Parts: structure tokens; C-alpha cells; sequence
């Protein structure tokens, strides 16, 4: 449900 | 003849329109000029190489195939030379007063005995003779910088919230009341990624979406792209914003976070330097070269990164006094019954002998001792310290960017950007004018956090007013809050005998005309207005609707009638029939916002509107589309979003813009999302006693500690937030133990230094 496209 | 019409204003030659004369003037006035920093020369790179994830956006024509990035072996000093119009050598159509309207007003005064007619004509003529719409001058801009420095460091130097006596948590408890917020939508991404990763593009309209904030395509790109718009530099902005947040995150978790973070901040110094844009306004001719307001035009990548923190929270937080039990005016509209809701709240306060406070950014409204006070921060933005913005960042990350279980909706990299670097990129940083890199005093006006930071400063002034036992705004005791808070302010309006004035407004309401008996005519004798100047609006009582309706404050109405803003959009101006459509829009909008209630103005504007519509029929051009979408053509467009000007204005138009969707019961307003049962007064009395110094939540305690620890400790801080931001098994007890551990190492005073000062040092490194 939450957008999760690896994080900066 | 030529006596009725005042002469066009011709601005004097500007002796400070050269870098030498400008630098000398600032030096003579002890204004800080920075040692100029250079930007690496632009390199034309393949967008597919720089943004591989968006290769599909390039081939579908949504991005340029090439991206220009500052990567060159040589460098350049940026130069920004804004236009100032009108000027000594160009007195044209831009900033031209509405002389046609002045002629029409005089003719109708000759034929109609309107009791307010002579005063309306004199006011419009005096505004044409003493005001000038335009972008001022270099002298105006330079003198404005001195006035900003004066507010920040002069008679009443700025104070951080800590100096005033508030912790981040104590301020957050006040903001829960003065600025109630909701969390961003569950579907919205957390603060964990590079901006370009918020673009989901493949081609499929059913799935394709951008989670990035909306930007004004025609607005300035800022540094390092002078002469370019945001639409021109979309790819460039993503590349730069991506690289900055990624390089910052990596540097903070490196073997030497101090050298690493400082290197990244100096490499991207230009992301903290705003173009000093002259603001287009209705300036006083006599002070044309003394005051030009400035827009601190933030670089596109900086604006994008800041907006990713604020806009997902504020989109969900349109909470104000008309729909929530809060003093906040955020998202207020006086239309569709908004003004009547305010008048109901005011009337109930007066009947129950209760004081009232309302807040909107740098505007404070106080109702006490049967009097209405309008208090404005003096040159608001100049009073802002990086620490004020840091406290706002604390409030957004603890109350907004938080999951229901209390875990953070951000990672250590985004906590570093928001808490440790971002406040010094747009507060007490620098600006560019000509080839001069000048110091900025306070927050840059126009940055993404302008409203939020100003609203926090007004919250501090209001909290101190409550603490001091609500002293009357006209007393020394109230004016003493300037020194106590480090925030300059002035009483802009005093509306005495408020109860009596409201009774007079209702009793003098006309029986004839618009919103009275419902005929399409202004009243011969308008009723008494309740001149609240509530975000520029006064209240007038309507007999037809049996409610108060807004009318634009008289001085604003007259200035706008004397000096209308033209079409300030090249693209729309280029379209055929747009310029003649704008002409109709100008006269209809001035009527809509309040001219309808001025009989001379309404008779002259109606005539102008129908004559312009008749000229359109003669030429045979269809402007229906422009008249339906009139909002983008008018300075008053941002209110009446769902109305069309294709048909001439009638009494039904005025009824529609004032029609409420629902009936209003002030007692039925929901309480604030946080501390619902507590009033602002109960919160202030708790803070006075020393309550809420530290948050109970360990995640929030880590964020507060982050504002006190130096940049060399960032890797240790990242390790402390990692369990909570990753939501690992038993993250709460782990964050609890890590916070307690971090609190102990804070007994080393060598570990205590503001990262905001460290950021400012690195930004100003040569
Ligand atoms: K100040
Ligand atoms: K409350």
C-alpha cells in the first residue's frame, strides 16, 4: 500500500 | 484634461545599478559581502547515463536527451542582473495605471449623487498619483537588505527559541495547538530516497505516478541555472537533488563524517544561495528607490528537497479555526461562508466575554477588551534564526513523519538533511545580485518553509502574550514581548468598540441592491464594514443571505483598481483573444472581490466590463475558454476556483461565491489531532512550570539530541536511529537503550556544537 521504490 | 490624469511616474536614474556603486554602498553601511564562490563549468551529459531509472521518460519525450551539470575542470562566478520596470528609460504598458477607469469614475460622479462617490474618485486618483506597480530598483533592493539586517541585528536582535526559553518539544506542544497537522497519507513514500526515485514511469496511465511535490514550471530555476525556468531544468534538478542527498547520506556514515559532510556542503554551496529577485508590487513612488521587497529565489534542487518534507504533511493538514478548535488560519477562505464562520466565532467570544487569538504565518489577530487587533511581525522573515526552522523540522518529523506505532517515516540521511543541514541552506545564508554574493539576514522570503517558519515565530509571540497574562496589545507590557522573543512586530490595526461596530454593520446593512433585495445594483449608501483586515478582507452584513460576507479591504481594492496587474505569463499572453479576455477579467474580478459594494466603482467597472464584452462581439473572437478558466489571468484567481466569468456578473454570482456547503456550529468543530482536550492556555501554563522539556518517545529524543550534537558524531547518530528507521525486531527498547546511551556521551561538551553553524561555515568556505 505504501510506495516503496536502495534508500539514500 | 491633463490635470485630472496624473503624470506617469518616471523612476529616477539609479546610481547603484553597477556592482562597484552597489558594493561601496553596502560597505559604507557595514553590510556583509561574501568572498565570491565559483560554480564548475557545465558539462552536457546523456540523461540516460545520469538518470538510468528514467530512460523510458527520455524516449517518451518527458525529459531532454541531454543534461547540463556543473562538473567541468574550470569554474565560473554566477551573475544575476534582474530587470526593474518601469525604469528611467522604459515607461510603457507595464505598470501603467488604469487611466480609462479614472475617466469613467469621473464621468459617473458627474451623473450620480453617490454619498461615497467623491471619496472613491479621490482615492483612486491619489493611488494613481502616489503609487506605482512594478519591480522597483537596485537602490530599492539594496536599501531593503539594510532594513532586513536592521530587524535581524539592530534595535531588537534575533533570538533562538532556546535563548527565549523553549526546548524543541515545548515548541512542538504549542504548534500542536497553533498549527495542528496530520501525518502524510499512508500511500505516500517515507523520507528515505533520492527525489528521482519518487517518479514511477513506464507508460501505463493506470500505474504511472510522481510522488514529488508540484512545482511552478514558469518559475526561476535559480542557481546554477541563471536565465532558465524550472520546466527548462527538470532533469538537472533531479540529478543535482539526487547527488546532494546521496553524497550527504554517504558522507555522514563515512570514516570522517565532519570532513565528508563539510566537503559535500562546500561542493554544493550554490544550493544555499538565492537569486535576489525584485518583487512586483504597488510601491509608493516617493519610496521607489528606498524599498523594493525581495524574493529569495531558492535553487530548484533545494526547493524540491525541502518541499518533500513539508508538502505531504501540509496537504493533509488544512486545519483552521473555521473547521477545527485551533487559533490557526491555515487554508482559510472567506468565501463559501468562511467570513460568516469567523464572525460567528467573534460574536460568541464577545457574548461570553472570552479573548480570542488567530494566527496565519507573520499575521496575529487578537480580540480582547471589546477591541480587534491586527498584529504583524515586522518584516517577518528577517526575525528567523536557523534554529526556528530547525524547531519546525522537529515538529514535522515527530508529529507528521511518524507511523502509528511511533516508528519514524524517515531514515538517518533524511533526518540529517532536515535537522542538521537544511535550516542553514535557506536561513542566515546568502543571495546573488549582479556579480555580488551577499549575506542573507533571516530566512529567504519565498523559500518552501516561509509560511511555516513565520507561523512558528507568531506562535512564540502569542505563547509569551498568554504567559504575560494577555497584556493589551497597546500597552508597554505587550511591546516588551519584542525584547523577550527577539521578534519585532507592530500593531497594524486597532478596531475599537467591536461589539457596537458589529451591531452598526448589521443595522446599517442596505435594503437596496446586491445581497440586499437581490437587484443587480450596488447600494446607494453601503452599510458599515467590520474592517478586520483578516488576511486582507473586511466583513459586510448581507440582508438577503442573513450573514456576513467578505469584501476586499478598501486600501487593497483601490490600489488594485488604480494599478491592475497585467498578464504576467508569456505563454498565455501569446494566445489569441487572451489579452482582450484579460481586460474583461480585470473589471469582473475587481467587482467580485468587493467593488460590487462600492457604487461609483461598480457603476464604472460594470460599464467597462460590458463595453469590453461588446468590443469582443464586434471583432468576432471566442474567449469563452479564457473566461471559464479566468483564475490564472487574475491576482484574485486563487480564491473563486469554481466560478466562470463567461456570463456577466449578477447578484446570483455574489450569492454563489458566499454559499456555504454546510451549516456552522462552532461547538461541533473537531478538536486538534494531538492533545485534543488541551487549550493553548493549558499548554502555556504547563511550559511555564517546566513541563515538556524532553519528549517521552526515544525516537523523538534522538531527533532532539541531533539538534545539539556536532557533525563528527553523525555516524554514531545514524547507528542510534537505524533500528527504529528499519523497524527491526524490538526497535522500541533498542531505540530506548540507544537514546539513553547517547544522552550519557552528551556529558562531553566537546561533542556539543550546532551542525547549523558547521553548515554555514562550510557554505562560506573558499
Ligand atoms: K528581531
Ligand atoms: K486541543
Amino acid at each position: 500500500s505504501r510506495f516503496t521504490p536502495g534508500e539514500v | 484634461e491633463d490635470v485630472l490624469i496624473p503624470k506617469r511616474f518616471r523612476p529616477a536614474k539609479d546610481p547603484l545599478d553597477s556592482p562597484q556603486a552597489a558594493a561601496q554602498f553596502l560597505k559604507d553601511n557595514k553590510y556583509r559581502i561574501l568572498r565570491p564562490r565559483a560554480i564548475p563549468t557545465m558539462v552536457e551529459l546523456e540523461t540516460d547515463a545520469a538518470l538510468p531509472r528514467l530512460r523510458q521518460m527520455v524516449e517518451d519525450g518527458k525529459l531532454k536527451d541531454t543534461v547540463s551539470v556543473p562538473e567541468g575542470t574550470t569554474a565560473f562566478y554566477p551573475k544575476y542582473y534582474p530587470f526593474h520596470k518601469p525604469d528611467h528609460d522604459e515607461v510603457g504598458t507595464f505598470g501603467a495605471p488604469d487611466i480609462t477607469l479614472l475617466k469613467q469614475l469621473t464621468f459617473f460622479l458627474l451623473e450620480n449623487d453617490f454619498p461615497t462617490g467623491p471619496e472613491t474618485l479621490r482615492q483612486v486618483r491619489e493611488a494613481i498619483a502616489t503609487l506605482q506597480y512594478g519591480s522597483g530598483s537596485y537602490s530599492g533592493q539594496l536599501n531593503r537588505l539594510l532594513a532586513m539586517k536592521g530587524v535581524a541585528t539592530g534595535r531588537n536582535p534575533n533570538k533562538t527559541p532556546k535563548t527565549v526559553g523553549y526546548t524543541n518539544e515545548q515548541l512542538a506542544k504549542l504548534l500542536e495547538q497553533t498549527l495542528p497537522i496530520n501525518t502524510p497519507k499512508h500511500e505516500d513514500p517515507d523520507l528515505r530516497w533520492a527525489p528521482s526515485w519518487l517518479i514511477n514511469y513506464t507508460g501505463d496511465l493506470s500505474t504511472d505516478k510522481s510522488y514529488l511535490p508540484h512545482v511552478t514550471i514558469k518559475s526561476s530555476a535559480g542557481l546554477p541555472y541563471i536565465g532558465k525556468t524550472k520546466g527548462d531544468t527538470t532533469a538537472e534538478a533531479l540529478v543535482l537533488a539526487d547527488s546532494f542527498i546521496r553524497d550527504l547520506g554517504r558522507a555522514a556514515t563515512s570514516a570522517d563524517p565532519e570532513a565528508g559532510v563539510k566537503k559535500t556542503i562546500t561542493d554544493f554551496w550554490y544550493l544555499s544561495c538565492g537569486l535576489l529577485f525584485p518583487k512586483g508590487e504597488r510601491y509608493t513612488q516617493v519610496d521607489w528607490d528606498k524599498k523594493t521587497r525581495n524574493i529569495w529565489s531558492a535553487p530548484y534542487p533545494t526547493h524540491l528537497l525541502l518541499s518533500m518534507v513539508s508538502t505531504p504533511v501540509m496537504n493533509e493538514s488544512k486545519l483552521n479555526i473555521t473547521n477545527t478548535q485551533t487559533p490557526s488560519l491555515y487554508g482559510f477562505s472567506p468565501f463559501h461562508g468562511g467570513m460568516d464562520r469567523i464572525m460567528t466565532i467573534i460574536r460568541d467570544s464577545l457574548d461570553n466575554d472570552e479573548d480570542l487569538v488567530m494566527i496565519y504565518a507573520d499575521n496575529i489577530y487578537i480580540l480582547q477588551d471589546n477591541t480587534w487587533y491586527s498584529i504583524d511581525l515586522e518584516k517577518g522573515e528577517a526575525n528567523c534564526t536557523p534554529q526556528h526552522m530547525q524547531a519546525m523540522m522537529y515538529y514535522l518529523l515527530t508529529r507528521g513523519w511518524t507511523n502509528e506505532d511511533g516508528s519514524p517515516r524517515y531514515n538517518p540521511t533524511w533526518a540529517t538533511f532536515a535537522m542538521n543541514v537544511a535550516p542553514s541552506m535557506v536561513v542566515d545564508s546568502s543571495c546573488l545580485l549582479m556579480n555580488l554574493q551577499l549575506k542573507t539576514y533571516g530566512q529567504g522570503s519565498g523559500n518552501a518553509f516561509t509560511f511555516l517558519n513565520n507561523h512558528l515565530m507568531s506562535t512564540i509571540v502569542v505563547a509569551e502574550w498568554v504567559k504575560a497574562g494577555k497584556p493589551n496589545p497597546m500597552t508597554k507590557e505587550f511591546m516588551d514581548l519584542e525584547e523577550k522573543t527577539g521578534i519585532n512586530f507592530k500593531i497594524e490595526r486597532e478596531l475599537k468598540n467591536l461589539r457596537e461596530t458589529i451591531v452598526e454593520a448589521v443595522e446599517t446593512a442596505p435594503q437596496d441592491g446586491y445581497l440586499a433585495d437581490g437587484s443587480d445594483l450596488p447600494p446607494i449608501r453601503p452599510g458599515k464594514a467590520v474592517e478586520l483586515d483578516l488576511l486582507g478582507w473586511s466583513a459586510i452584513y448581507s440582508r438577503q443571505m442573513e450573514m456576513f460576507v467578505p469584501v476586499l479591504e478598501n486600501e487593497r481594492l483601490i490600489a488594485s483598481a488604480a494599478y491592475p496587474k497585467g498578464l504576467e505569463n508569456k505563454a498565455l499572453a501569446r494566445k489569441p483573444g487572451a489579452e482582450i479576455a484579460y481586460q474583461i477579467v480585470r473589471y469582473e474580478a475587481i467587482r467580485l472581490v468587493g467593488g460590487w459594494n462600492n457604487p461609483l466603482l461598480e457603476t464604472a467597472a460594470k460599464h467597462m466590463s460590458l463595453d469590453k464584452r461588446k468590443r469582443l462581439e464586434v471583432k468576432g473572437i471566442d474567449v469563452t475558454g479564457f473566461l471559464d478558466d479566468w483564475n490564472n489571468m487574475s491576482e484574485f484567481g486563487g480564491d473563486l476556483e469554481g466560478i466562470t466569468l463567461s456570463e456577466p456578473l449578477t447578484n446570483q454570482t455574489l450569492v454563489d461565491i458566499n454559499t456555504p456547503l454546510d451549516s456552522f456550529d462552532p461547538k461541533a468543530r473537531p478538536q486538534t489531532p494531538r492533545s485534543p482536550k488541551k487549550t493553548l492556555d493549558e499548554v502555556t501554563t504547563a511550559i511555564t512550570s517546566g513541563t515538556y522539556k524532553d519528549p517521552k518517545s526515544a525516537v523523538w529524543r534522538l531527533l532532539d539530541q541531533r539538534t545539539k550534537l556536532r557533525v563528527s558524531t553523525l555516524r554514531d547518530q545514524a547507528l542510534a536511529l537505524k533500528p527504529a528507521s528499519s523497524s527491526v525486531d524490538n526497535w522500541a527498547e533498542a531505540t530506548e537503550e540507544l537514546a539513553q546511551q547517547q544522552q550519557l556521551l552528551m556529558k562531553a561538551n566537546n561533542l556539543l556544537k550546532s551542525s547549523l553553524t558547521e553548515t554555514r561555515e562550510a557554505l562560506e568556505t573558499i
